[PDB]
């Protein structure tokens, strides 16, 4: 079977304009394990990105965590771009300081 | 919690430079081990001799790749495995030996007759090949019945430190407008451990709902949660968010 990924974006700590934080893109619930993930800077890409080992939950679906160290500005709109076999076009999800 | 689990994955058609086989080792909700075909060694993880592990997983690596051999047919195939045990109430260990093919459970290990079983033709094929591997099934049985509970008990001893870890969550409650005439209240929990957390909304002392909420990890092993609830504009200040977590001496109330 094939399962379309679920995407969540959030910071490690509460958003403090000017303080060094962490941006997380957590993709999960997908199959197969082939996936492409990117963290966007208002539309750009970060060459400095890291991720956890690819793992899977009890229902056998995969999950992965993509994170980038950073410092929140006051007017941008960060987002995560994910490409997977189950998506016609890459899915784009932005970061809401609230969630 | 109080369980040792190895998550095994093998793919028949890996992308370039990618490994065909990799394993994650988990002690409860914490990853302590990592392994992959490329490196060929069992490495430690997040604040966690070792040979008995790098060997056990090397044998597993052979078996998973071997499963593609007599599955035949154009892939691509994804073979997954769940191996481990957990201390049960009565301090009794319960093993786990399940296998998935392309995301679907199709194989398991029967402790009764000591072999991998299943109805699918492909399970019959893989099971038969594995039986032909020198001492393979004996090792499986031995690990689920003896080695696993033992290693678990050891890591619990020499690693009680990271298990008693407690991080209270930093809370945040914000109100934002959505569809006309309504606002959405979002209650977020940041960087906490253990993973068991609970959020609930209250309305002027009244028990409100348990909103729609996600949950996820942070690069450091701690967690993140959030719960949203939709309310009529102007009714916001009437809500409180209650969080219950092992790292708090008592339920924390969060107001707007």
């Amino acid at each position: 079977i094939q399962r379309t990924p679920k995407i969540q974006v959030y910071s490690r700590h509460p958003a403090e304009n000017g303080k060094s934080n962490f941006l997380n893109c957590y993709v999960s619930g997908f199959h197969p394990s082939d996936i492409e993930v990117d963290l966007l800077k208002n539309g750009e890409r970060i060459e400095k990105v890291e991720h956890s080992d690819l793992s899977f939950s009890k229902d056998w679906s995969f999950y992965l965590l993509y994170y980038t160290e950073f410092t929140p500005t006051e007017k941008d709109e960060y987002a995560c771009r994910v490409n997977h076999v189950t998506l016609s076009q890459p899915k784009i999800v932005k970061w809401d300081r609230d969630m | 919690h109080l369980s040792l689990l190895y998550h095994l994955t093998a793919v028949s058609s890996p992308a370039p430079g990618t490994p065909a086989f990799w394993v994650s080792g988990w002690l409860g909700p914490q990853q302590y081990l990592s392994y992959n075909s490329l490196r060929g060694e069992a490495e430690p993880c997040g604040a966690w001799y070792w040979e008995k592990e790098t060997t056990d997983l090397r044998i597993k690596e052979k078996l998973f790749l071997e499963a593609f051999k007599a599955l035949g047919g154009k892939g691509p195939y994804t073979l997954q495995g769940l191996l481990g045990c957990e201390l049960g109430p009565d301090n009794t260990s319960v093993p786990t030996a399940k296998f998935a093919l392309n995301g679907e459970e199709f194989m398991n290990f029967d402790l009764k007759q000591g072999t991998w079983g299943g109805d699918w033709p492909e399970a019959l094929a893989i099971s038969q090949r594995w039986q032909q591997q020198d001492k393979a099934a004996n090792k499986e049985l031995t690990f689920l019945l003896f080695s696993c509970p033992h290693r678990l008990r050891e890591h619990l001893e020499r690693g009680r430190g990271n298990l008693e870890w407690k991080e209270p969550p930093s809370m945040r409650l914000k109100a934002r407008p959505s569809s006309p005439g309504f606002s959405v209240l979002t209650c977020s929990a940041f960087s906490f451990y253990p993973p068991e957390l609970q959020l609930r909304f209250l309305r002027n002392g009244l028990a409100a709902g348990t909103g729609q909420g996600d949950f996820g990890p942070n690069s450091d092993g701690s967690f993140h949660a959030s719960s949203s609830l939709t309310v009529k504009s102007g009714d916001e200040h009437h809500y409180c968010c209650i969080v219950q977590h092992a790292g708090l001496a008592q339920p924390l109330r969060v107001e707007l």
